[PDB]
């Protein structure tokens, strides 16, 4: 608040107007960068009241209703596990928008595969997807649909290792 | 990477201190309803397709490309055969056409 | 107001039915990119000095 | 198959 300190300030010129405008730069970066990586779908998309994906269980990434921040509990852990002229300015993007937005995105690769990246979300089928997924990799549907039982049990249980390993792991 | 939607082509365009891509997409429209299954049970065989997928408009089954709609007979020409029908889940009765089979008969 | 992400799409999931398209649109889509900018030299000396 | 059911 001293008037005299600014009085000599003022002799150094628009230094203080140079740095305010970088800051503002970087702070409006940060919203660009939030924008870039997480709102990449223009639709909202939901999964169906039926969870019925052909054995696999979505449920450790899925967003849980009895929370109230509408987190996965993977994401809820996540957030738990993270711990004088100077102002915060928050995201343009809250975490319960983030959390939507996962939400949308893991709802359309649920849903619809690899379509709604590309145009409208097409719906197909979970094991059907994953079939698609095994011929792009050059395995074909038959060995998928034989042993689709023991594939959404692996899945299943290197998603509960991924959970265990999160819990675990400073 | 190169536009939004199946990237066909791009076109560059000089700009100044810049450059500009023109990128040329396929986008899918006009979507349509369809049963599907994951294979075709006949004579006791499971019948896979090779590039497509088995679709039904409500009465009858055809074999289509993933990405345009393109009904076809379901024959063994883009049919493969992988074991019975006990393993595969959701599995349908259909009958599968043979090409060779009005050969022989004349 | 607070913003909205998007508009709500409910996309009708079900164990045997699938979207099979008709129809495509060929689109195109314009991506502005810088590559250089404005060479500038700055003589020190008669920068500073004259 | 043409030349197959000619014989
Ligand atoms: C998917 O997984 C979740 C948890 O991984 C399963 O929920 C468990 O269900 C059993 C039996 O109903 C309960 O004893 C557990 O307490 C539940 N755990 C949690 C975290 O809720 C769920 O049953 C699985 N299957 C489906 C179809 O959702
Ligand atoms: C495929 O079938 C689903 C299920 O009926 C259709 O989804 C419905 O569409 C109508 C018309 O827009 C809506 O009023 C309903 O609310 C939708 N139901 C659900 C559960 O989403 C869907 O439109 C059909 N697709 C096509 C291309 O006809
Ligand atoms: C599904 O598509 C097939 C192929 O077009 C339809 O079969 C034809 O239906 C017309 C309708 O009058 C008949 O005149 C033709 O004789 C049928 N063709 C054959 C080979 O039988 C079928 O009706 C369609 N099903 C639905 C529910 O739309
Ligand atoms: C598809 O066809 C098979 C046989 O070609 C059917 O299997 C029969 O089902 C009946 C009643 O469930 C049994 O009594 C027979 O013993 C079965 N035969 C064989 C060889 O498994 C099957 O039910 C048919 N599926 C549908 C949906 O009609
Ligand atoms: C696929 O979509 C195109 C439009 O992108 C359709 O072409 C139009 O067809 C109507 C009537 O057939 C004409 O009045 C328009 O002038 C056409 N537009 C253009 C740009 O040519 C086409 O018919 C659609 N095809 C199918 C099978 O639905
Ligand atoms: C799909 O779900 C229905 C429930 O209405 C069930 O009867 C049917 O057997 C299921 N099919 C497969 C392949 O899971």
């Amino acid at each position: 608040d001293s008037t005299e300190c600014s009085n000599l300030l003022l002799q150094y010129g628009s230094f203080c107007t140079q740095l305010n405008r970088a800051l503002t730069g970087i702070a409006v970066e940060q919203d660009k960068n939030t924008q870039e990586v997480f709102a990449q779908v223009k639709q909202i998309y939901k999964t169906p009241p039926i969870k019925d994906f052909g054995g696999f269980n979505f449920s450790q990434i899925l967003p849980d209703p009895s929370k109230p921040s509408k987190r996965s509990p993977i994401e809820d852990l996540l957030f738990n596990k993270v711990t004088n002229g100077l102002t915060v300015l928050p995201p343009l993007l809250t975490d319960e928008m983030i959390a939507q937005y996962t939400s949308a995105l893991l709802a359309g690769t649920i849903t619809s595969g690899w379509t709604f990246g590309a145009g409208p979300a097409l719906q197909i089928p979970f094991p059907m997807q994953m079939a698609y997924r095994f011929n792009g990799i050059g395995v074909t549907q038959n060995v998928l649909y034989e042993n689709q039982k023991l594939i959404a049990n692996q899945f299943n249980s290197a998603i509960g290792k991924i959970q265990d390993s999160l819990s675990s792991t400073p | 990477f190169c536009g939004k939607g199946y990237h066909l082509m791009s076109f560059p365009q000089s700009a100044p201190h810049g450059v500009v891509f023109l990128h040329v997409t396929y986008v899918p429209a006009h979507e349509k309803n369809f049963t599907t299954a994951p294979a075709i049970c006949h004579d006791g065989k499971a019948h896979f397709p090779r590039e497509g997928v088995f679709v039904s408009n409500g009465t009858h089954w055809f074999v289509t490309q993933r990405n345009f709609y393109e009904p076809q007979i379901i024959t063994t020409d883009n049919t493969f055969v992988s074991g019975n029908c006990d393993v595969v889940i959701g599995i349908v009765n259909n009958t599968v056409y043979d090409p060779l089979q009005p050969e022989l008969d004349s | 107001y607070t913003m909205s992400l998007g508009a709500e799409n409910s996309v009708a999931y079900s164990n045997n039915s699938i979207a099979i398209p008709t129809n495509f649109t060929i689109s195109v889509t314009t991506e502005i990119l810088p590559v250089s900018m404005t060479k500038t030299s700055v003589d020190c000396t008669m920068y500073i000095c004259g």
